[PDB]
RNA sequence: CGCGACCUCAGAUCAGACGUGGCGACCCGCUGAAUUUAAGCAUAUUAGUCAGCGGAGGAGAAGAAACUAACCAGGAUUCCCUCAGUAACGGCGAGUGAACAGGGAAGAGCCCAGCGCCGAAUCCCCGCCCCGCGGCGGGGCGCGGGACAUGUGGCGUACGGAA
RNA sequence: UAAGGCUAAAUACCGGCACGAGACCGAUAGUCAACAAGUACCGUAAGGGAAAGUUGAAAAGAACUUUGAAGAGAGAGUUCA
RNA sequence: UACCCACCCGACCCGUCUUGAAACACGGACCAAGGAGUCUAACACGUGCGCGAGUCGGGGGCUCGCACGAAAGCCGCCGUG
RNA sequence: GGUGGAGCCGCCGCAGGUGCAGAUCUUGGUGGUAGUAGCAAAUAUUCAAACGAGAACUUUGAAGGCCGAAGUGGAGAAGGG
RNA sequence: CGACUCUUAGCGGUGGAUCACUCGGCUCGUGCGUCGAUGAAGAACGCAGCUAGCUGCGAGAAUUAAUGUGAAUUGCAGGACACAUUGAUCAUCGACACUUCGAACGCACUUGCGGCCCCGGGUUCCUCCCGGGGCUACGCCUGUCUGAGCGUCGCU
């Protein structure tokens, strides 16, 4: 993820959490030299990125 | 008195303006007392001050403020004039009873510098042709 | 640096974007008379801001 | 700026300036001179009704 | 199919709160869309979808204040943001009485001393 | 030895990015920025060389507050009033 | 000659307002004549031009008294861009070629709403103005 | 470096004329400023001599300006009650009080006092309200005027 | 070995106000040279000018004489003409160098303290209502506060005023 | 008649907004700046600080054949030019 | 008369400071463009025009939204100097 | 005469920031020099194939060499970004 | 006529004078005389479907609602809409909004550290912990509360 760059890690994960339904293992955050910052989230073994991917639209 | 703040006697320049122990403030004491009070108390516009004691060493000026914003003085007239935006800091500017003395005005023969409005706007006037349209 | 603060790095970002070209496009809009970036910057002459 | 731009004369000679000019508004030959193209008009110091105000 | 300001004004404010959550979700997912290709007619609607999003917050916050306003309305103690924001010197003119004000010395002056109107030579 | 051989080891910053001004000044040292001065109140302008006097002041910026100010006078500075509707 | 102190007769200061004038104004610029039929029928001079009213070209290369109908309006380039008025590119690519109001006369109105009530309300002018210097 | 015959000449050039000069191309839009006032003052108090309210009769001072005369700044005190003119009404009814003048002698006394006595007879006091009632000067002497005196009233000729 | 007035003086993230930066031509306090000038030169001048500094507003300051005068007198301020480049100052030299009268623009005048008179006649802040509310104000009603007797209101202020 | 105090008006205005004009300059002139101008760039910094207007009327701005790795050409075409 | 060429006679490279420069004095590769006695005050003489023991000029006034106008006209002003 | 493509001049007056060869004058351009000085610090390259329009200069292989662990080896700071 | 060279000419470049234009200056007039802790001036960063710059704007970001205006907008796309419709666009602007520094304000400027109030989850005040909202800078005025003083007394 881009992620909003005034982000914490417990606002990216009650963020991704809130909406693709989902739950979060855990976060872990860059600022990618441009000043986006990337997040990428682990998610819990449960459940599955292959999937939400084609729901969030991405792949 | 006042001393001319430079590093050690080194007034450099020529002999005439070359002194520094001896020389006085053109205000008054009474008038740099009011500055001060009225520069603590930003909010109040300074009216005007007593005297109440001295020492050889200082003296004790006792000045009068007043809150342009108690409504004790917005309302009542006569007082309502400080109020007015004109009256920020007389003081600073020499409108004070002392604060003016040092300006060097009055009417008469010796009111003769300061017969525009100030000092200053004497010469203004008289160090200006008056280089006419049409000459 | 490698040890850089935020405030070093949110300007270099800004300078980052700020050398890319000029889409071609622009040049086909009404009243030009732009035609190449001349605020261009290169590491080696002319050193940032800093 | 104080370029002593404008001028300056006495009364009288630019009142008998307007003389000399009113004169010579007569005389068909100065008014011609000028390309005034008065040949086929009746008379010179030409006066016209007050109907034209 | 313009979310105008025509339908919105009477309306509920939680009604409204869905609606512009409706176009939060939407906004998202067209982002989405923009990195994943797309279309032309997606990489439109992102800007017509934003503005929406104005034309409802518009109304939520136009709604609350003119409410709000109406509260204090009447009572003296009221909050900042509605106390009336003309200019710093403007907010500490004089009040309106305070300058009509008389010193009643001085009415009495205008009572027994008033201007006459008069031309003369005649 | 003092050209060349010493335009050579300056690894070391005097000044910094001010935080008031946006120049590039700020003293590390004496955490005084030399531009507009900072722990300063004032802005250190300056009747003084008028050239840098004309490269800061209002006008150069944006004028976000200010620009819209002598728009609201021009037109007389009403306020909670809105126009006739339809 | 003009008078009212309060407007402009500067060369440069109104040879500015034209390629500076906003949308809003350049409608009343971009205006051009109707033609006699129209002039007589409706009692007004003339019109601001829309997108898909009638014209004759009058002056130009390709003048003529093909009634063509306008398609769209440059009011950036600030000129008018109509039917059969085209020319051939190099690839047989055709494209349409300027002309402003000014240089064309109208000859169907696409009336409206809107445009109805300003050809009364100038014809309205123009005869309180006749009416007035009678 | 002088040459052969001129006067001395102390120009005073010496200071910096060049910065602090004031060259006059407001003089006729200021004659027109000006004018407007002039102008609008007599429009607003309708009916009020333009010029300004009645002043005295007076004497220059210096020696050689003795035999000249003037519009003083305001008739003395001692002066009105005389005239039997209050002189707090005196002053709305555009007469000038100067109220700080040492009055020498019956001449210029009774001179400037006469003025007065003119005034009042040449006077329409214009009613307080309409339906008003006494001093104001009656409804014939009230219409037959509007008139604005134009020129300093009742002017002080040598 | 207490409780209570006051006086002085603290603390309050108290209730309500407000001050601070900028702008800075013009405006006001102060401060303040040296080039320069004098065929040097320090006296003088540049020049109370630049920088410095302080302060204001739609203009700024001043202003109702401890003035002017020597007349047969005038009459707040500022401004323009004028005086007048004059009275004087000065290694009386370079320079400097104003004013008084007149004419004109404009032109308005007024307020305090004290002496006294008048049940503080006053003032401030709360609470309830009546109107008013996009420059917070009137009207009333409240043993709801408080200043003020070390002094708040009216008349009055010298051109007389009080009685 | 001081030791307390206020005040319009004329009066000043190279800063601001908003205008009007000229015996003006006319892009090495005119403001540093007709344009990405207080811009590019320089100095650590105070600060310093540029150059650079014009196709035509319309991009109608060389389609297509051909030579040439490509830059470039030759025809052709467009154009009142 | 001008271009090339031909001949015969003449002939040192300008500018400048300089008693004296072709100077074994200095500036000067060449070309375009820019470039240096300006404005104001005060005198003074010379001259032009108005009026003349006067004569003026303002500054003021009276007559404009100026298009021309920030002009022109006029004022016991006109003489308060 | 040609080219150029939009404005210009004659007289009578009035008004100038008014006429360049010069100031190691200002700015921009251009020569001669001149196809001149020069591309010299560390001993070092060669062959074959690939890729390629085009190869001494790229790459792979093979061969000869150097730095030679106080390095031309492997990681960092400040700086650089 | 061999080559070079010089002069002049016939044409090719290089350069960018001259001329001709001019949305800019300059000068001179007129009108008004526009700041702020409710938080300025100034800076930082961000924001367009394709956007680097200027410019415009502010997480509600190439704008917000409204009223005129009244069909465009456009380099190319793309669009709604119903152009019998706040109805495209533009101007106005008066409706709402105001990322970060800054007099810059909780304390410092690392971008960290806190305090005190509320509301989500957590708890089920159990405290964190996680989430959310309000305060907290110095000076000083009027008032209030709490005080101090072998200051001056009073009553005990
Ligand atoms: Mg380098
Ligand atoms: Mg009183
Ligand atoms: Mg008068
Ligand atoms: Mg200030
Ligand atoms: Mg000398
Ligand atoms: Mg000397
Ligand atoms: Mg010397
Ligand atoms: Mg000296
Ligand atoms: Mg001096
Ligand atoms: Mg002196
Ligand atoms: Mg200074
Ligand atoms: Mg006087
Ligand atoms: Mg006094
Ligand atoms: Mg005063
Ligand atoms: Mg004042
Ligand atoms: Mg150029
Ligand atoms: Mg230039
Ligand atoms: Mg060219
Ligand atoms: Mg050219
Ligand atoms: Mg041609
Ligand atoms: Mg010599
Ligand atoms: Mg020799
Ligand atoms: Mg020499
Ligand atoms: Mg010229
Ligand atoms: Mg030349
Ligand atoms: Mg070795
Ligand atoms: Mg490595
Ligand atoms: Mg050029
Ligand atoms: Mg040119
Ligand atoms: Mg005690």
């Amino acid at each position: 993820f881009i992620v909003d760059v005034k982000a914490n890690k417990h606002q990216i994960k009650q963020a991704v959490k809130k909406l693709y339904d989902i739950d979060v293992a855990k976060v872990n955050t860059l600022i990618r030299p441009d000043g986006e910052k990337k997040a990428y989230v682990r998610l819990a073994p449960d459940y599955d990125a292959l999937d939400v991917a084609n729901k969030i639209g991405i792949i | 008195g006042r001393k001319r703040p430079v590093p050690k006697g080194a007034t450099y320049g020529k002999p005439v303006h070359h002194g520094v122990n001896q020389l006085k403030f053109a205000r008054s004491l009474q008038s740099v007392a009011e500055e001060r009070a009225g520069r603590h108390c930003g909010a109040l516009r300074v009216l005007n001050s007593y005297w109440v004691g001295e020492d050889s060493t200082y003296k004790f000026f006792e000045v009068i403020l007043i809150d342009p914003f108690h409504k004790a003085i917005r309302r009542n007239p006569d007082t309502q004039w400080i109020t007015k935006p004109v009256h920020k800091h007389r003081e600073m500017r020499g409108l004070t009873s002392a604060g003016r003395k040092s300006r060097g005005l009055g009417k008469g023969h010796k009111f003769h510098h300061t017969i525009g409005g100030s000092r200053r706007a004497a010469w203004r006037r008289r160090n200006t042709l008056q280089l006419h349209r049409y000459r | 640096s490698s040890h850089k603060t935020f405030r070093i790095k949110r300007f270099l970002a800004k300078k980052q974007k700020q050398n890319r070209p000029i889409p071609q496009w622009i040049r086909m809009k009404t009243g030009n008379k732009i035609r190449y970036n001349s605020k261009r910057r290169h590491w080696r002459r002319t050193k940032l801001g800093l | 700026t104080w370029r002593r731009w404008h001028r300056r004369v006495n009364t009288t000679q630019k009142r008998y300036a307007i003389c000399s000019a009113l004169a010579a508004s007569a005389l068909p030959a100065l008014v011609m001179s000028k390309g005034h193209r008065i040949e086929e008009v009746p008379e010179l110091p030409l006066v016209v009704e007050d109907k034209v105000e | 199919a313009k979310i105008k300001a025509r339908d919105l004004r009477g309306k509920k404010k939680e009604e409204l709160l869905k609606q512009l959550e409706d176009l939060k979700v939407e906004l998202s997912q067209l982002r989405v869309a923009k990195v994943t290709g797309g279309a032309a007619s997606k990489l439109s609607k992102i800007r017509v979808v934003r503005k929406s999003i104005a034309r409802v917050l518009t109304v939520i916050n136009q709604t609350q204040k003119e409410n709000l306003r109406k509260f204090y309305k009447g009572k003296k103690y009221k909050p900042l943001d509605l106390r009336p924001k003309k200019t710093r010197a403007m907010r500490r003119r004089l009040n309106k009485h305070e300058e009509n004000l008389k010193t009643k010395k001085q009415q009495r002056k205008e009572r027994l001393y008033p201007l006459r109107k008069f031309a003369v030579k005649a | 030895t003092k050209g060349t051989s010493s335009f050579g080891k300056r690894r070391n910053k005097t000044h910094t990015l001010c935080r008031r001004c946006g120049s590039k000044a700020y003293h590390l040292q004496k955490s005084t920025c030399g531009k507009c001065g900072y722990p300063a109140k004032r802005k250190r302008k300056y009747n003084w060389s008028a050239k840098a006097k004309r490269r800061n002041t209002t006008g150069t910026g944006r004028m976000r507050h200010l620009k819209i100010v002598y728009r609201r006078f021009r037109h007389g500075f009403r306020e909670g009033i809105t126009p006739k509707p339809k | 000659m003009k008078f009212n102190p309060f407007v402009t007769s500067d060369r440069s200061k109104n040879r500015k307002r034209h390629f500076n004038a906003p949308s809003h104004i350049r409608r009343k610029i971009m205006s051009s004549p109707l033609s006699k039929e129209l002039r007589q029928k409706y009692n007004v001079r003339s019109m601001p031009i829309r997108k898909d009213d009638e014209v004759q070209v009058v002056r130009g290369h390709y003048k003529g008294q093909q009634i063509g109908k306008v398609v769209q309006v440059y009011r950036k380039k600030y000129v008018i861009y109509i039917e059969r008025v085209q020319r051939e590119k190099a690839n047989g690519t055709t494209v349409h070629v300027g002309i402003h109001p000014s240089k064309v006369v109208i000859t169907r109105l696409k009336l409206d709403k809107d445009r109805k009530k300003i050809l009364e309300r100038k014809a309205k002018s123009r005869q309180v103005g006749k009416e007035k210097g009678k | 470096a002088p040459s052969r015959n001129g006067m001395i000449l102390k120009p005073h050039f010496h200071k910096d004329w060049q910065r602090r000069v004031a060259t006059w191309f407001n003089q006729p839009a200021r004659k027109i400023r000006r004018r407007k006032a002039r102008q609008a003052k007599a429009r607003r108090i309708a009916p009020r001599p333009a010029s300004g309210p009645l002043r005295p009769v007076v004497r220059c001072p210096t020696v050689r300006y003795h035999t000249k005369v003037r519009a003083g700044r305001g008739f003395s005190l001692e002066e009105l009650r005389v005239a039997g003119i209050h002189k707090k009404v005196a002053r709305t009814i555009g007469i000038s009080v100067d109220p700080r003048r040492r009055n020498k002698c019956t001449e210029s006394l009774q001179a400037n006092v006469q003025r007065l006595k003119e005034y009042r007879s040449k006077l329409i006091l214009f009613p307080r309200k309409p339906s008003a009632p006494k001093k104001g000067d009656s409804s014939a002497e009230e219409l037959k005027l509007a008139t604005q005196l134009t020129g300093p009233v009742m002017p002080i000729r040598n």
